[PDB]
RNA sequence: GUCUACGGCCAUACCACCCUGAACGCGCCCGAUCUCGUCUGAUCUCGGAAGCUAAGCAGGGUCGGGCCUGGUUAGUACUUGGAUGGGAGACCGCCUGGGAAUACCGGGUGCUGUAGGCUU
RNA sequence: AAACCUCCCGUGGAGCAGAAGGGCAAAAGCUCGCUUGAUCUUGAUUUUCAGUACGAAUACAGACCGUGAAAGCGGGGCCUCA
RNA sequence: ACACGCAGUUUUAUCCGGUAAAGCGAAUGAUUAGAGGUCUUGGGGCCGAAACGAUCUCAACCUAUUCUCAAACUUUAAAUGGGUAAGAAGCCCGGCUCGCUGGCGUGAGCCGGGCGUGGAAUGGAGUGCCUAGUGGGCCACUUUUGGUAAGCAGAACUGGCGCUGCGGGAUGAACCGAACGCCGGGUUAAGGCGCCCGAUGCCGACGCUCAUCAGACCCCAGAAAAGGUGUUGGUUGAUAUAGAGCCGAAUCAACUAGCCCUGAAAAUGGAUGGCGCUGGAGCGUCGGGCCCAUACCCGGCCGUCGCCGGCAGUCGAGAGUGGAC
């Protein structure tokens, strides 16, 4: 599985009806996937991992993207992880600060890949929950919980190094 | 290299199944096999006479000759370049009727019935078989109860 | 890159006769025009048989032609042969027939004309019946040559009746070990 | 919930070459009239066809075409098989001469039979020569792996339209 | 100077090159390999088929007349 | 409802113990001149109907064993096809499809053909 | 502890000449009674196979038989080599 | 304007197996340890002249358990795979023949009559003669035998090199892509975009890493066990205003996973391809844009193959008439 700018999809599915069980129950899951085609595959993978259901023996009842309810508010997201290392698997809890839940999940994937060299296929997303300012364990998120937060830009290394390449003036880093 | 023994490698092929040894049931002895009957061969270790070769075990052929207690079956056999239609003599105990042709015969009779019938009606009926079509879009009614969430289970070492 | 086998792309069938004689070429040109223009398939068959080699058009005996014309229904029809009509000496009564052939033996020609029949060439057939209407197309026995007695399942094989290539038949040239049950085995 | 119908029409594109192909895979490919790379065809979806497409998943990229996709494929790159010869569909006379006995007399009838698969889908589809599509403009993602894991092979149910636009 | 003993590596391609053929089934297969008594009885039955042919001819004529009468009655 | 004679599928039919058998029937049982065979009429064979369900036999019961059939085990083990996936390797994960078997926990404990009886 | 006799349990855990595998319980094992189908003769088929031989084997058929009340079985060894 | 037959395919039915797995509380064999057994008998022993009288012990066994196994074990038992059937050579009637078999009957063979798209998708098929060269092979994914291992020896399936050029892997048998007539334009695959060298000369995104042996892409050209408060995340567990004499706010311990470091020594001077690179030109996850192979698309030309191809000179485009009288 690859990763891009992930979107949250709600997928509802059930096993195909049979004369023994006329009305099978409906199951839903939260799947973060680049598109719906891979969202269905991830839903089937997780359902087969949990229930005795396969794609051939079941069907997808509803698949739809879940829009962010408050895209304009900054929120703290807690994500519970289940990934595989070179050694055995481990359980993790990570906190991220983003405007959207899908953005938080993308940040979680990027951070896991950067810090533990874990690919997307090895990572299972268990639960993503928005959290208030309190109940945050990671000081990195907590240090931004300040109404009177101040910080300058000390070392602004200039870009456009190849905009006109030869100049008589050396650049400036203090602004 | 391996030996050229006739019964080499037949330790389990020519062996009675579990708790099914002893006297051969007499139903197999009193079944008739007309000419042109499709028959699949399965060897039986209880009877040593009329024993088919190991290469014909599980093969299906057609009966062309009949004797007092054996029949002649033409069975296709592939030998490294081609399929040879060769005839062998097999005793009755290693012979049973094949049920592959009876479904076709039943469908033929049903098609003949559907041809004689609905002919004076004027409406042509679908006689040819078709593969599984699309699943005939329908409605799913979740009366009251919402779909149940299925979160992944956190890992724990059990061993 | 397309995966197509080219081993069976060129068809081997003849397009023109291999003979260089000019009368056969003239007949070939006439029947090429007739076959490519007229919808009749008789002209197509005649063209294909004109393209054939000597062994592919074996001679037709007089007795066989008479017997074929003896069948009911095909009365008063013109015999069409792309081979050679050969006289048959072990038959006495020859009826009157209309025959078309590339070659007719002198004995056969004399016997046919004596009985009151007619002998025509293919250029005369085109004038008389351009579409080949009311004609019976016949050919000689293709397997009549002695080569086919040596063809098929090899000799010295069980259930085989193929004549072997022997310098001379005799008592002590063959029929020994390999053919005698007393000498080793037989097939 | 309203469950939409399983699509009855699919468009299959061969997305890899002819080197080192398994005998079963190549047999399925040549039964699908897909011998050259980047060739497209319409496949009627049923159990047998679904299994056949499953056999050759790494070698093909298929999906569910739209009305515009079949329109452009039949119009721009539509060639009919007449006398075992690839003849461009520049006139309705060829389509009539071929499929008049089935009620197909114009390109609209061909589009209707392909997009809405009917009784005469087999003859109409076999009449169409397999499409000679160009290389995908803008590049591919990964030829050697499945579409689910970021590649191009496999089923791309709705995304096949983008591939058709970039290849037709 | 030891050499390779046995293999079946390239054989499948050679087998499938010239279109491996199912044996050509032909109508009216031969009667070789059948018990002599049954063959003798069949030969005797076919030997005397010509006997009593007029009975078959009369029965066929009667059946044809009945079929023609039934066709006329239907029409 | 059930039995006898000949069977079909060959434990849902077997094994251990206990209880019940009205009628016909099946047997126990009474003897060895004739038929027959033994060291012994013990077995077999023959000749019978004084007693009996004691036994066989039939039905039922065992929180019975076994057997047959399900759930769990488990979408686990395993496995077709794929990757310029991870790992030094040993091996492992993922994509596309198929999919087990113990322990453990439930249900059941012969149907049936032909011919002839009894309950009339 | 092993001599012979009696009763019970006993799915074969013994035996079937041999090496091993398969198979076999009123047998294919043990004991008896009779016999020499371990006889004469055409073909067809199976194993290795090139689908050629040899050996081995499989269904038949035509005569002489053996055995049993009979149904049947037997033209060598229960089968896989000798 | 008009299709029989065949397939390294699938589907629907119907048969075959004993490998993976699993089991040995089920058979055979191996095998660990506790409870109840003078079941059985026997050795050392202790309380006893002795005593199956008390106490254990070691022997092979049993009664219910328990730990671990089997290429030459197995109750079960796959995935993959191997045969058949999916109709005209098929069905439904009527009648004859039989030195076969039979109570009547069978069974087979002969004649007459009536009923046609038999699952999906793709192919034009069938058949007969001559016939050269070959009969040293090798490599790779997967399964697998011997061997410590081998660029070792030997098997199964498939694909390649051999016999084959082209783009990429600096270099090159077998790797990745893709297979070849001579060209123009466009677009791609696998790979790349600091310079060599075509293209990121993006105002690329998020993190990690300092090496006085840094690192830099399948085959592949190199490293292990064990350690580090170097640094970055996670898991678990306690105590801290009832204060971990004074200061004062968060603190500690055990595991675990990334980068880096120690472990880490060979001989001509030396190789991520080199230069070089540390707000990377390194590592992990990722966006567009761009670079071009003999591959793909369009067009020109050459040749081969097929057209039941056309022209001995005529009406003519779903042809489904024309012309006397
Ligand atoms: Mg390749
Ligand atoms: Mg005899
Ligand atoms: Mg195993
Ligand atoms: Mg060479």
């Amino acid at each position: 599985k690859a990763s891009g700018t992930l979107r949250e999809y709600k997928v509802v599915g059930r096993c195909l009806p049979t004369p023994k069980c006329r009305t099978p129950p409906l199951y839903r899951m939260r799947i973060f996937a680049p598109n719906h085609v891979v969202a269905k595959s991830r839903f089937w993978y997780f359902v087969s991992q949990l229930k005795k259901m396969k794609k051939s023996s079941g069907e997808i009842v509803y698949c739809g993207q879940v829009f962010e309810k408050s895209p304009l508010r900054v929120k703290n997201f807690g994500i519970w992880l289940r990934y595989d290392s070179r050694s055995g698997t481990h359980n993790m809890y990570r906190e991220y600060r983003d405007l959207t839940t899908a953005g938080a999940v993308t940040q979680c994937y990027r951070d896991m890949g950067a810090r533990h060299r874990a690919r997307a296929h090895s990572i299972q997303i268990m639960k993503v929950e928005e959290i208030a300012a309190s109940k945050c364990r990671r000081p990195a998120v907590k240090q931004f919980h300040d109404s009177k937060i101040k910080f300058p830009l000390p070392h602004r290394v200039l870009r456009r190094q190849h905009k006109p390449r030869f100049t008589t003036k050396r650049p400036n880093t203090f602004f | 290299t391996n030996t050229k023994g006739k019964r080499r490698g037949t330790r389990y092929m020519f062996s009675r199944p579990f708790r099914k040894h002893g006297v051969v049931p007499l139903a197999t002895y009193m079944r008739i096999y007309k000419k042109g009957d499709i028959v699949d061969i399965k060897g039986m270790g209880t009877v040593q006479k009329g024993m088919p070769h190991k290469c014909y075990h599980g093969k299906t052929g057609r009966v062309y000759n009949v004797t007092q207690h054996a029949v002649g079956i033409v069975v296709n056999k592939q030998v490294k370049g081609k399929i040879l239609a060769k005839r062998i003599n097999v005793r009755i105990e290693h012979i049973k009727h094949s049920k592959s042709r009876d479904s076709f015969l039943k469908r033929v009779k049903e098609n003949d019935q559907k041809k004689k019938e609905a002919k004076e009606k004027g409406t042509w009926v679908q006689l040819k078989r078709q593969p599984a079509p699309p699943r005939e879009a329908h409605f799913v009614r979740t009366n009251g109860k919402e779909p149940e969430l299925l979160e992944p289970i956190p890992y724990e070492f059990m061993a | 890159g397309v995966d197509i086998r080219h081993n069976k792309d060129r068809k081997v069938r003849r397009k023109e006769p291999k003979s260089q004689d000019i009368y056969l070429r003239l007949l070939v040109k006439l029947y090429r025009f007739l076959a490519r223009r007229t919808n009749s398939t008789f002209n197509q068959v005649v063209l294909k048989r004109l393209f054939m080699s000597r062994t592919n058009r074996p001679p037709l005996s007089l007795s066989r032609m008479i017997r074929k014309m003896k069948l009911p229904g095909r009365e008063g029809k013109t015999a069409v042969v792309v081979g050679t009509i050969t006289d048959d000496v072990r038959v006495q009564e020859v009826p009157k027939l209309k025959v078309c052939a590339l070659r007719v033996s002198s004995r056969a020609r004399s016997r046919i004309l004596k009985a009151g029949g007619k002998i025509l060439t293919f250029d005369q057939l085109a004038l008389d019946s351009p579409k080949g209407c009311g004609t019976v197309l016949l050919s000689g026995p293709r397997k009549g040559r002695e080569v086919y007695r040596h063809f098929g399942k090899a000799p010295g094989t069980p259930h085989s009746h193929t004549k072997p290539y022997v310098r001379s038949k005799g008592r002590k040239f063959e029929r020994a070990r390999g053919r005698r049950a007393s000498r080793g085995y037989k097939n | 919930f309203y469950v939409p119908a399983e699509p009855k029409l699919a468009f299959v594109i061969r997305i890899r070459g002819i080197n080192g192909v398994s005998p079963k895979v190549r047999k399925v490919l040549q039964l699908l009239r897909l011998r050259q790379i980047f060739n497209g065809t319409f496949v009627k979806l049923n159990k047998a066809s679904i299994n056949m497409l499953r056999i050759v998943e790494p070698y093909i990229a298929w999906g569910y075409p739209n009305l515009k996709s079949v329109n452009e494929l039949i119009y721009k790159r539509g060639y009919g098989k007449i006398n075992k010869k690839r003849i461009a569909l520049t006139d309705n006379a060829l389509i009539a001469r071929s499929l008049g006995k089935y009620g197909i007399i114009c390109m609209e009838d061909l589009i209707h039979e392909i997009y809405t698969v009917g009784k005469r889908f087999k003859e109409a589809n076999n009449f169409l020569w397999p499409f000679k599509l160009s290389s995908p403009r803008g590049g591919m993602k990964k030829k050697t792996t499945h579409f689910v894991e970021g590649e191009d092979a496999g089923n791309r149910e709705d995304q096949i339209n983008r591939l058709i636009r970039r290849m037709n | 100077a030891k050499s390779k003993n046995h293999t079946t590596h390239n054989q499948s391609r050679k087998w499938h090159r010239n279109g491996i053929k199912k044996p050509r089934s032909q109508r009216y297969e031969s009667l070789k390999g059948v018990d002599p008594k049954f063959l003798r009885n069949m030969r005797f039955a076919k030997k005397h088929n010509k006997k009593g042919l007029k009975k078959m001819q009369a029965n066929n004529a009667k059946a044809m007349a009945a079929r023609a009468e039934a066709i006329k009655a239907l029409v």
